């Protein structure tokens, strides 16, 4: 599945996100809900207000998962197991949406890393996110 | 196809601060490096063997500028975009056979470029307005 | 939307031999079983726990027929499809939020259904004409996103 | 991911194709070129005439690869290695096209298996093809 040098890049990129999980996670979800309104449909129980304790709380859980994805970037399937089961089976999240969250996470990184979000880092992170997205819709049945 | 005052504002305002040449080169460059299969449409550009070669490639840089310049045509014709991109549609579709999925991929990249260049000023509301513009231009090209 | 005489012919001719109810039920059923995430839009249908339950489900079968029936509206309105599917666009887009990628997925399935039901009579030229129709109907339905 | 049972289904779907590789392969490509003209762009050296010796010859090679994919359905990446390298690196085939060939292969099976191409077989085969398509655009 993943490459090598890319593993170093995404690890760099991560070290930046790792210290702002709650904010980055919250901003990511807020951007998704704002840009792709249709996604709100999956959170009818949430208060989708930008400063929502819920959004922030979720955002923190999302980025936490990604962090653990980074740590086990070499056996993704066995780590995200519980999450693919939840998203695929329990939630029935349309796979198209994983692309939407992925772009929003990247926008958050570009906004905060500016020039440091280089074509190389962008490319490595884009692979990582697509890989993670694949394992989440791997139980698709 | 319904443009709100807020949206037009967000779009126009930000456009005015865009470095067409620098962002255009970055968008096109990122496209070729993040989605390699797209390089096959740009063989006449020369060296595209590495992100380094692609970033430094004169034609990539000069092409990107042309690409962003047309987006600017959309920015000052938001109500008449379709008509504006008809010809370009023929080119990309008839003459070149560029799959539409690729148009969307470039739009997503452009959004990431604008974000890295305006940081916090690229608000979620701003992103939403641009992502809409991108989607509209992609559809205008896939006619 | 430049329809040729040949195309209109291939479309109309084949349509006349289609078992709306049987093909419709198969299309919709296959959609729900080949692309499971689509089941979340049909919770009010009841049991969709297995391909068996889905195939036998009365509402799936009855819904599929409604779906293919509309395609029939496209078949006799080829030059005015957009206008014909406007309302349905609002429903799928505004009211339901069905991602357009799904519309295309259903079209692909419909093509496979027609092929299993007409075999050799479903020629490459025939396939090409239907795949075009499907693409056009999908685009007519995705008018409320833009 | 690919289950035990699906492996059985695709194997029984294959047993059908395995005896008509040349014809099925040729029909698959012909359908793709006919329905999705844009794909011709990848074969400027080929004679895209329906009865072309080239098309037929290629179609036979395509279905041959799928057959080997079936045999090693439990390690596609190490078997399709050479092919992903060719398609990704050498050819730069836009991934969108793999979906196009996959649908055409399925249309060929439905045409010849009729009622036997059941929702269950359809589902198992669709996973197999998407899996194979994934491994082909897995480099770069
Ligand atoms: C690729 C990034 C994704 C990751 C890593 C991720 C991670 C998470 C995690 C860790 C949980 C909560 C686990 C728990 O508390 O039991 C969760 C739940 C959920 N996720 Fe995802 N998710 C992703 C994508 C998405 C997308 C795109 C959607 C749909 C638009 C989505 C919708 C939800 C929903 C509705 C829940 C349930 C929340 C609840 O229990 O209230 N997720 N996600
Ligand atoms: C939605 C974004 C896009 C816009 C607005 C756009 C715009 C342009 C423009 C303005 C030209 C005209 C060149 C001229 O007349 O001097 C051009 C040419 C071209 N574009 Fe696009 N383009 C887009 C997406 C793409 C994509 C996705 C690809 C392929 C990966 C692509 C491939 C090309 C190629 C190969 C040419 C011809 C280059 C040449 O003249 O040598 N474009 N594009
Ligand atoms: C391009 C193919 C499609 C056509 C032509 C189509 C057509 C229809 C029609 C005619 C109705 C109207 C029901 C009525 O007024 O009695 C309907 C309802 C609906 N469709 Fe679609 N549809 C399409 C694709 C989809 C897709 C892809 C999904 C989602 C996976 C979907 C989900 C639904 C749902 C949930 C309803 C409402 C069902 C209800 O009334 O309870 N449709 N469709
Ligand atoms: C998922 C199914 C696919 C499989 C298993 C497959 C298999 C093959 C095989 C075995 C070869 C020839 C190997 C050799 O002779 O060295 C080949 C070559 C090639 N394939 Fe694919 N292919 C697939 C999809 C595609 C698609 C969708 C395209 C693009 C539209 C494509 C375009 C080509 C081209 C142009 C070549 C080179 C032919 C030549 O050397 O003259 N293939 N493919």
């Amino acid at each position: 599945m993943l490459t090598a040098e890319d593993k170093k890049l995404i690890q760099q990129a991560w070290e930046k996100a790792a210290s702002h999980q709650e904010e980055f996670g919250a901003e990511a979800l807020t951007r998704m809900f704002t840009t792709y309104p249709q996604t709100k449909t999956y959170f009818p129980h949430f208060d989708l207000s930008p400063g929502s304790d819920q959004v922030r709380g979720h955002g923190k859980k999302v980025l936490g998962a990604l962090g653990n994805a980074v740590k086990n970037v070499d056996n993704l399937s066995q780590a995200m197991a519980e999450l693919s089961n939840l998203h695929a089976y329990n939630l029935r999240v349309d796979p198209v949406n994983f692309k939407l969250l992925s772009q929003c996470i990247q926008v958050v990184l570009a906004v905060h890393m500016g020039k440091d979000y280089t074509p190389e880092v962008h490319a490595a992170f884009d692979k990582f996110l697509s890989a993670v997205s694949a394992v989440l819709a791997e139980k698709y049945r | 196809v319904h443009w709100t005052a807020e949206e037009k504002q967000l779009i126009t305002g930000l456009w005015g601060k865009v470095n067409v040449a620098e962002c255009g080169a970055e968008a096109l460059a990122r496209l070729l490096i993040v989605y390699p299969w797209t390089q096959r449409f740009f063989a006449s550009f020369g060296n595209l063997s590495s992100p380094t070669a692609i970033l430094g490639n004169p034609m990539v840089r000069a092409h990107g500028k042309k690409v962003l310049t047309s987006f600017g045509d959309a920015v000052k014709n938001l109500d008449n975009i379709k008509n504006t991109f008809s010809q370009l549609s023929e080119l990309h579709c008839d003459k070149l056979h560029v799959d539409p999925e690729n148009f969307r991929l470039l739009g997503d990249i452009l959004i990431i470029v604008l974000a890295a260049h305006f940081s916090k000023d690229f608000t979620p509301e701003c992103q939403a307005a641009w992502q809409k513009l991108v989607r509209v231009v992609a559809h205008a090209l896939a006619r």
